[PDB]
């Protein structure tokens, strides 16, 4: 219901951008990774993760919200077997809020209920936003991380340390959060040139200790549209302000 | 086109992809019968925090069914169990979901 058209006036419209490197994991914003096991709730995970980040940057509150709350109280979304990231923020804007990960649990592939009276804490948003297919780095910093998607495959899931210069999935079927960007200094095996291997630090809603704690970084560029595995596409960010 | 969820009707696999017939030791819990290596027909897939397959089977009176046989991550390596069974189905009842 609100967009980028008048949101960069309050952060960086009249300013400059380090087109290289900014991990929001390292600047008091990124919250502990949470797992979803065998019940598709990636969308709901990224929703609460992004709201966690917003609170964590402003008043610096390491509060964590729940993901089964938006698996049972998903009105215009589907549920624990699929769902969209943007129409969860709107259900959250009308209902009133999500209950903390203690005040309301996640049980993965298991039937569960919804009560919006298992909490007394007022945790909600006022507007959400969409970021274009290119400003994933430009709007990652002054606005905050972006609930994005990635093409999931066995290649994407090879969870070692490195820049992901590999293949991807055949459909945009997994929601994640873009949590930063960076650069690396490697050399060519012929002329030992410092190949500038920039990347996107991308989180996984799987919450596993997947590679870099649950953050596989993928090969991207100084600008941000070469993004492989559809790194972006359906990119959404909430705003408590 | 939606994040980590309902896929589309997938036809079938090549000669190898034998998640179809791992039913023999895993129906033993509650769907145990002489129903061994149940006859699967059409397939589908899903993603959560790992691989989540789907198989439409036949069982009993040639009565069809659906199977939430879900795979996962390689802590050890390969693992899959029917995280839900439902044997009141037909070929038309395919692999709706949930
Ligand atoms: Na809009
Ligand atoms: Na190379
Ligand atoms: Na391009
Ligand atoms: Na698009
Ligand atoms: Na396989
Ligand atoms: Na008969
Ligand atoms: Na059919």
């Amino acid at each position: 219901q609100m967009n980028y058209e008048e949101v960069i006036k309050k952060y960086k419209g009249n300013e400059n951008f380090d087109h290289a490197a900014y991990d929001w994991r390292l600047h008091s914003g990124v919250t502990p990774v949470k797992d979803q096991k065998n019940c598709g709730s990636c969308w709901a995970f990224s929703s609460i993760g992004s709201v966690e980040s917003q609170y964590a940057i402003r008043k610096n509150k390491l509060i964590t919200l729940s993901e089964q709350e938006l698996v049972d109280c998903s009105f215009k979304n589907y549920g624990c077997n699929g769902g969209l990231i943007n129409n969860a923020f709107e259900d959250m804007i009308e209902l009133g809020g999500i209950c903390t990960d203690d005040d309301y649990p996640y049980v993965s592939d298991a039937p569960n209920l919804c009560n919006i009276d298992r909490c007394t804490e007022k945790y909600g948003i006022k507007n959400y936003l969409s970021v274009p297919d290119n400003k994933l780095k430009e709007a990652l910093r002054f606005l905050g991380p972006i609930s994005i998607s990635v093409a999931v495959s066995d290649d994407f899931a090879f969870y070692k340390e490195g820049i992901f210069d590999g293949e991807c999935g055949d459909q945009l079927n997994h929601a994640v959060m873009l949590v930063g960007f960076g650069m690396k200094e490697i050399v060519n095996p012929l002329t030992k040139k410092g190949e500038k291997h920039y990347y996107y630090i991308i989180k996984n809603s799987w919450g596993q200790q997947w590679g870099e704690r649950g953050f596989i970084n993928i090969e991207t560029d100084e600008s941000g549209l070469m993004r492989k595995c559809g790194l972006g596409t359906d990119a959404f960010i909430p705003l408590i302000e | 086109m939606i994040p980590g969820g309902l896929s589309e009707a997938k036809p079938a696999t090549p000669e190898i992809q034998e998640i179809v017939d791992k039913v023999k030791p895993q129906l033993e819990e509650k769907t145990n019968e002489t129903y061994g290596k149940l006859e699967a027909v059409q397939y589908k897939t899903q993603v959560v925090a790992g691989t989540n397959y789907y198989i439409k089977v036949r069982a009993g009176d040639n009565k069809y069914m659906h199977l939430k046989v879900f795979k996962s991550l390689p802590g050890q390596n390969e693992d899959l169990v029917l995280t839900g069974y439902q044997v009141d189905k037909n070929k038309d009842d395919e692999l709706t979901g949930f």
